[PDB]
RNA sequence: GAGUCCCAUAACCUUUGUACCCAGUGAGAAA
RNA sequence: GCGAUGAUCACCCAUGGGUGGGUACAAAUGGCAGUCUGACAAGU
RNA sequence: AUCUGUUUGGUGGAACCUGAUUAGAGGAAACUCAAAGAGUGCUAUGGUAUGGUGACGGAGUGCGCUGGUCAAGAGUGUAAAAGCUUU
């Protein structure tokens, strides 16, 4: 007698009622072993009486950990106390079929009138309801069971390994791989801005060569002016007002358009150095020893070209591409930097002190020469 | 480890050789003798004349394998499981099985000859 | 299509007659007729190791 | 799984009887959800009681064998346990009654000084014993009166008895002229059936738990299943490998038949040969 | 970008809704994927850079569509009959392909037909094969309306009328920037496209 | 290194051969644009313009399953729509190749017990969404019986002496009937007192005792000394 | 569980250090952390010994991940000074590796130590 | 009549300007 | 007051220059490199 | 080149010989008509079919049943116990 069946699953708990017992003595035979594959005969054995779904992925992860380490959770207590009849504790307990021989003791600790069975009969009843799944439940659950399985497997694994998204080096991979892209984008866009303003006067790109400073000053100068007080951010500003007096190049709609283009260049220019500050901060919280040793942008490009903090860590020290005496300080800094990246990757929440010591060692080595 | 068959057991009892002690002083090594379920089926099918042979094959020192096929043809089972794996000595006295086993290479063959066991295709016996 | 088979029709002949390109290479005996669906692709050696397969 | 929980070198001679118990100790409490109990008598003058670790419930988590050793002065030949109240009975040179607490027989219940070859307790009206003695005798005992009740002498020797589990006063004897006899306890002057189709001495008999058919293994190396109202064999099971079937039981499913032969093997059979054990849809069941 | 600027987080998505983005049928899919997902939970210090990138590419597309407005304006003020015939960005990459507007105007209509497909053209001339028929003019809306071999046919008639309108635009002096010659040429191409989409090679 | 190969479909579905002057076992790339363990890649331009899709070289000296494929196995059960339960997903080395052989419509459950390999498994399963990483001991399948349901093939690259019990437990829980059981047996890690043929014969006997019918074994000798792949199917009723 | 987890006790430590000294005499020992990771990614290594008391510990904890990837036994000796002294060099070493060789006169000893540290691990 | 949507919106070569060069090894080094 | 947490390992002058081979980036109204056909077709 | 005549590739397919097949060998079309095979899908669910032929149903009562608690009995144990067992 195997009277009830408890199937745990990511969407919730299910209590089934066993209608017909399968054979005990003929349980290894061919027809008994493939009646759990045929669905038309498995539905003669198993009937669903209850399904308590979870409150969400949080309670799903809680009950996944409790089922994993063999404990009865509160939702288990609720559904078992709803479904199982108040049998005696000394004479003919009610029989629940589980799949976990160390979850059984936790069930009898809470309900002493329940004896729990997980032997081969309960095992193949359980794998019958696992094999059929969504067909037994008659349509009563929200959410596809495999989609909840993907979510619960990823959540369980990240919990079990303590996956932190603060010390997640893919952020600094994508940050520096995007920062190089917008380096060349601000470069080519301000080159075209300088080209389109080159026939308004071709000396602003001679006095003010930096792309952002040129673009922000030409975003507000559109004419002659004189009144050269708020154009110092003043020898270069005085020379620029002198050149505006001696203007020596040649609209309205085109000039409005190149104003929109220079505003685009300014927006790219202050999204860069927001990103740079972000990745220096993320590099201090992800790789503090590397950034103490060779700097945040250099360590960022180092772990980008390595592919991950783990790949830079597990790489050999003689095979690190960092960027005579000048020839062998590269090798010294390489193997100290590999050491620092190993410290920084495999320590769990790192300090800065070993990056400090290795910086002291490499400055002692370079000052020795 | 040595796979026995039925005429090897019958010739062992007819020549008064113990199985594990005859194997040990033939090879000068520690032997594990194996009765497959088809060899055991053949000894049981031999009838009540061979009760002595059947309950000498029932011996805790003789371990026993579990063949998974239909029928009880021990020569087919021994040939298949020896040419699959080449980690077996075949102890037999059937002329046909002796010819099969000594035609497949790398398989030593043991047989009751005289008053003790002999071994042929094992090149390290002394 | 035949329009692309008429562009890669020569190196498929080279792969068919691999065995007589180098006098020291000596492949194992297959026939290798031209497969019905193929694709011509270029090896990306990455930016990790230099100078060896580069 | 067709595999032994445990084996036991129990005695030195033949283990001549064994049965199973739920031992009602009045100091300990029997743990029947994780231990099974079998006791067994042999010709080396011992009855031994063993416990078995059983994986059938997963409630718990253990000192398996030989919890006690009853001791007689002469050999034993049969044993059967009462289905309550800690009691069993052993036949041998004389038939004794025992309980699992005391290390000595409670009572000797022997008709005369003629030995006893077999024993069965009743299954309902559990206090009625029956026994086969080697003077071709079948004796009934009652345990209210703590005494024998009535015996009959037949032509040849009764090898075994089994009581009808559904009729409580009928039993079947299996004896050495090659047939079985269905007897009423209230009138032993006539058998109420004879099951005839064996050709050598019938070694063991057993009832279906439905009480509707019997199984009957004999010294010709074959077993036979009989409908209880007919008197000839409904079915014969044989095998070239099976020799001299000495023990037959009818499993509590009423669907399989366990036979123990004397080459060593214990074999399962279907009681209905053409019947498969899958669950059936209503079209194939109809 | 607009949806991650709107919500940010998955539980935030569970409490918010949106209809101005992601129209009316992907909402249940994003809500179900918000409820069950193999995705982690981000922090605020990198949600801030995610939001900065999202507003960055939103403003990028704003600049894209306003540059397209500028291109449409300069094109319909420089060569407006080509805009009325083949469209703004198609005529724009015609002019940008051939260099100057006068250098495109002094080219025959067959060149304006095959103008984009030079490598196919010159391989199909330097071995004796069949030349292309579409070129850069394949992405005109009229050739989009045609179907079969008559998109080669109206690529030809569209290049002829586009040569007419284009050299009118480049060589006129009393031009009015009003689309008149391009519009009558487009009416000619449209009723020609009608009369060769009305025929059918089946037999009725 | 910058050369050109021709990609050709293998006999096995989902895996390919790149013929050059040395031919390569090759799989499609599920996460295009990066390598996972430093293997080389092949980028084809298949024909809206054509798209650059790419392929990854499967290294038989760093993958027992690739050593089995290119030694010649009559039937892998890892197939392009299937579910594979990888046991002993020791890093993302072979699990990536099994993952993109199985494809976007199939699932690979990568079970591993150590934690730094688990961290690399999760960071690889981000860019390969068809990998469910399960950080748990495979000797107790009940501890993750809630996360996996009804796999089609089990692959076992565990290197423990209780291998056959681990394989049997995971198969009886999650494998379906007549599903695939691919085992990589390492003789020296099972036990080194006996020879390799003795331990392979014992492991095959253990599999058929746990009712997994072996179809095929391969020694995979030029890539690994004293290894084996045993391919069986989970018969569940009637190995006979 | 510490980071340097599968540490050996004193008898296993001295067995390990004796076979390390003999392999260092027989030119079968590659000593040092980056030589050890070089021979580990090359595949010529039978087991790696890390010392569990160097001044950082992640400096050699990079190696258990490599050993796990390639299924190589790894064991933690509790003295870098004694490990260097066994290696036969005049400095402490923090990691060493026994390279594979079949013309090696200590193959039985190396296999016995491999079995002991693998049943430990 | 007629091979572009399969990068003439491209590829390669040449020249001109800008920044560099001409990994493994594995116990020595210094006096 | 060392070290395995790593020692070590193209042409011309009495740190500095002269001359060029490869690397990337960008440019070129530099090159390859040359802008299809030409009178019928559809319907009744 | 009114030199050359080998190779590669296409076209062609005599004689002999070998193998297979034979109301000669095919091909194209489909919201065509039939004959069969394999796999997959679908709650595919009466272990003996509704709560009830006024012979019935509902309400209530009485008997029956379940669980824990307490008390009593009895066994066992013991100096006394305690404890444990009790269809
Ligand atoms: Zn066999």
């Amino acid at each position: 007698p195997i009277e009830y069946l408890l199937f745990e699953e990511p969407t919730g708990y299910a209590v089934f009622k066993v209608k017909l017992q399968q054979d005990d003595i003929g349980s290894r035979l061919k027809e008994v072993q493939e009646q759990i594959n045929d669905f038309g005969a498995f539905t003669k054995l198993i009937e669903l009486v209850s399904f308590a779904p979870f409150k969400g992925a949080a309670e799903a992860l809680e009950n996944a950990n409790d089922i994993s380490e063999g404990l009865v959770s509160e939702s288990l207590k609720a559904i078992l106390d709803l479904n199982l009849p108040k049998a005696s504790s000394k004479k003919k307990n009610i029989t629940l079929a589980i799949s976990d021989k160390n979850l059984g003791p936790s069930i009898k600790e809470e309900f002493p009138y329940v004896d729990c069975i997980s032997n081969e009969l309960a095992q193949d009843l359980i794998r019958g309801v696992r094999l059929h799944g969504e067909k037994l439940f008659k349509g009563l659950q929200s959410g596809d069971l495999e989609r909840a399985q993907l979510g619960l497997g990823h959540a369980y694994s990240r919990a079990k390994v303590k996956f932190s998204v603060q010390k997640n080096d893919n952020h600094i991979i994508q940050a520096i791989a995007l920062l190089d892209q917008l380096d060349k984008d601000i470069n080519t866009f301000a080159m075209r801005v300088k080209e389109w303003y080159g026939w308004h006067f071709p000396e602003l790109a001679k006095l003010v060569p930096d792309n952002y400073t040129f673009a922000k000053l030409v975003l507000f100068i559109k004419d002659k002016a004189d009144d050269s007080l708020h154009d110092l951010a003043n020898e270069d500003s005085g020379i620029a007002q002198r050149v505006i007096d001696n203007a020596r190049i040649s609209s309205e709609t085109d000039m409005e358009n190149v104003c929109v283009f220079a505003q685009r260049v300014a927006s790219l220019a202050d999204y860069r150095r927001q990103l740079y500050d972000y990745l220096c901060e993320k590099m201090h919280t992800v790789a503090p020893n590397l950034s103490e040793l060779i700097g945040e942008v250099i360590g960022a490009r180092l772990i980008s070209h390595a592919g991950s903090l783990t790949n830079l860590s597990k790489q050999a020290a003689s095979t690190v591409q960092i960027l005579k005496n000048k020839g062998r300080i590269s090798r010294y800094l390489a193997n100290k930097c590999s050491m620092a990246s190993r410290i920084d990757n495999y320590s769990e929440e790192p300090s800065n002190v070993f990056g400090s010591v290795l910086k002291k060692q490499v400055e002692q080595r370079l000052e020795f020469y | 480890q040595v796979l026995i068959d039925t005429n090897f057991i019958n010739f062992s009892i007819q020549k008064k050789v113990d199985i594990v002690r005859g194997m040990m002083d033939c090879l000068l090594a520690k032997c594990n003798p194996l009765i497959t379920d088809c060899v055991m089926a053949e000894l049981e099918k031999l009838g009540p004349k061979y009760r002595i042979a059947l309950k000498l094959a029932r011996d805790p020192r003789i371990k026993r394998l579990s063949c998974s096929h239909k029928g009880t043809y021990a020569d087919d089972c021994l040939v298949h499981r020896v040419l699959q794996h080449k980690c077996y000595i075949v102890a037999t006295n059937d002329a046909g099985l002796k010819q099969r086993i000594r035609k497949i290479p790398g398989i030593p063959l043991m047989s009751v000859g005289g008053h003790a066991y002999v071994i042929e295709k094992l090149p390290d016996v002394f | 299509d035949d329009n692309m088979r008429r562009e890669v029709q020569r190196d498929l002949l080279l792969i068919k007659h691999r065995a007589a390109l180098d006098p020291k290479r000596h492949y194992k005996k297959q026939r290798w007729e031209v497969p019905e669906r193929f694709a011509i692709g270029t090896i990306i050696e990455d930016k990790s190791e230099f100078y060896s397969s580069r | 799984t067709r595999e032994e929980f445990v084996s036991f070198k129990a005695h030195y001679g033949l283990v001549t009887g064994l049965c199973v118990t739920q031992p009602r100790f009045h100091d300990k409490k029997p743990d029947l959800k994780s231990q099974n109990f079998m006791l067994s008598c042999s010709d080396d003058k011992t009855v031994k009681l063993w416990s078995i670790n059983v994986d059938d419930y997963s409630n718990k988590n253990n000192e398996e064998g030989l919890i006690r050793t009853f001791d007689g002065e002469s050999a034993f030949q049969g044993i059967d346990s009462h289905r309550e109240n800690s009691t069993f009975a052993t036949g041998g040179a004389k038939i004794h009654l025992w309980d699992v607490n005391r290390l000595k027989p409670v009572s000797d219940l022997s008709w005369g000084a003629d030995n006893i070859t077999s024993l069965k307790f009743n299954q309902n009206e559990t206090d009625i014993l029956a026994s086969t003695g080697s003077d071709n005798s079948i004796v009934l005992y009652d345990l209210r009166t703590n005494s024998p009740t009535q015996k009959i002498v037949q032509t040849m020797r009764t090898n075994a008895i089994c009581w009808n589990p559904m009729e409580a006063f009928n039993f079947v004897t299996a004896n050495e002229d090659h047939n079985a006899y269905y007897y009423d306890m209230r009138n032993l002057s006539r058998s109420l059936n004879v099951f005839k189709d064996h050709v050598s001495a019938v070694m063991d008999v057993d009832f279906s738990p439905t009480g509707d058919e019997i199984v009957t293994g004999s010294y010709d190396k074959s077993i036979r299943i009989y409908k209880t109202n007919h008197g000839h064999s409904r079915e014969i099971y044989h095998t070239k490998r099976m020799q001299h079937v000495f023990q037959v039981k009818y499993s509590m499913d009423s669907k399989y038949i366990i036979s123990g032969s004397d080459d060593g093997n214990v074999r399962l059979w279907r009681s209905k040969a053409w019947e498969r054990s899958n669950v059936k849809t209503t079209r194939e069941k109809n | 970008a607009r949806i991650i600027l709107t919500m940010g987080i998955r539980s935030k998505a569970s409490e918010t809704d949106l209809s101005e983005i992601l129209p009316e049928e992907i909402e249940e899919r994003v809500k179900t994927a918000a409820e069950v997902s193999m995705g982690t939970e981000i922090t605020q210090t990198d949600l801030d850079n995610i939001n900065a990138l999202a507003e960055q590419i939103v403003e990028f597309a704003a600049y894209r569509e306003q540059l397209s407005n500028y291109l449409s304006a300069r094109m319909k003020a420089i060569a407006p009959n080509l805009t009325q015939l083949v469209g703004e960005l198609v005529g724009a990459r015609l002019i940008a392909h051939s260099g100057s507007l006068i250098s495109l105007a002094k080219s025959p209509a067959s060149t304006i037909q095959i103008l984009g497909a030079e490598k196919a053209l010159f391989r199909a001339l330097k071995t004796k094969h069949d030349t292309p028929k579409y070129g850069l003019l394949y992405h005109a809306s009229l050739v989009g309306q045609a179907t079969g071999k008559n998109k080669g046919k109206i690529a030809r008639v569209l290049a002829a009328k586009a040569a007419v309108s284009l050299r009118y635009d480049a060589l006129a002096e009393d031009r009015d920037d009003s689309g008149d010659i391009g519009l009558e040429s487009r009416a000619k191409v449209e009723n020609r496209l009608s009369q060769l989409e009305g025929r059918d090679l089946r037999t009725t | 290194g910058g050369a050109k190969v021709v990609i050709e479909p293998h006999r096995h579905a989902g895996v390919y051969i790149a013929r050059g002057k040395e031919d390569l076992l090759v799989t499609k790339n599920m996460a295009p644009g990066e390598s996972v363990y430093g293997e080389k890649r092949i980028s084809v331009e298949e024909p809206v313009p054509p798209t650059k899709v790419e392929y990854r070289v499967w290294n038989p000296f760093r993958s027992k399953l690739a050593a089995g494929i290119m030694g010649g196995l009559d039937e892998l059960f890892i197939a392009p729509g299937k579910k594979v339960l990888y046991l002993g997903a020791a890093s993302g080395t072979s699990v990536s190749h099994v993952s993109d052989v199985v494809g976007p419509e199939g699932v690979v459950y990568a079970v591993e017990f150590s934690h730094r390999p688990g961290r690399e498994l999760i960071s690889m399963a981000k860019k390969r969404p068809n990998i469910i990483p399960i950080i748990e001991d495979a000797r107790h399948p009940q501890k993750y019986r809630m996360l996996i349901g009804m796999v089609d093939c089990v692959f076992a690259d565990v290197a423990q002496p209780d291998q056959a019990r681990i394989i049997a437990l995971n198969s009886h829980m999650f494998l379906k009937d007549q599903g695939g059981v691919v085992i990589s047996i390492k003789a020296n890690c099972i036990d080194s007192t006996v020879d390799a043929e003795t331990v392979f014969a014992r492991e095959v006997q253990k599999l058929r005792e746990e009712r997994i019918k072996p179809l095929e074994q391969l020694t995979l000798e030029p890539y690994e000394r004293d290894h084996c792949i045993v391919v069986g199917r989970y018969m569940r009723s009637g190995l006979k | 569980n510490p980071k340097a987890f599968p540490l050996a006790d004193a008898a296993l430590t001295q067995q390990i250090l004796d076979v390390v000294q003999q392999a260092a005499n027989l030119r079968q020992l590659k000593k040092g952390a980056n030589e050890a990771t070089k021979t580990l990614n090359r595949g010529i290594s039978e087991f790696i010994i890390m010392a569990a008391d160097c001044e950082p510990i992640e400096i050699l904890l990079h190696l258990p991940l490599l050993c796990e990837d390639k299924n190589v036994p790894y064991v933690f000796v509790p003295s870098r000074v004694a490990l260097g002294r066994a290696c036969g060099v005049s400095r402490p070493v923090i990691a060493a590796s026994i390279t594979t060789n079949d013309a090696s006169a200590i193959k039985t000893q190396i296999y016995a130590v491999k079995d002991k540290i693998e049943t430990l691990l």
